[PDB]
């Protein structure tokens, strides 16, 4: 079925999305 | 983390939105 | 002969893929 | 900032390593 799991590159691009001008932190850690 | 919330399991727009800045 | 600006979702992905396990802040209004 | 540097104007590797954590 199609997928609903945000993992890797597509985590960050949703982040970028939804946080806008706040920003955000990430690090990749398993 | 996000990973586990997001990646693993399925997150909701309010959780991803908890981790901005 | 391409666009050489990073901008933004572009901004995002060189940076995860340049930082990589480092991780990074990702502050645009900087 | 990043977006000036790299998106407005050109960066090198050296200033975008420089955003990293």
């Amino acid at each position: 079925f199609v997928n609903q799991h945000l993992c890797g590159e597509h985590l960050v691009e949703a982040l970028y999305l939804v946080c806008g001008e706040r920003g955000f932190f990430y690090t990749p850690k398993t | 983390g996000i990973v586990e919330q997001c990646c693993t399991s399925i997150c909701s727009l309010y959780q991803l939105e908890n981790y901005c800045n």
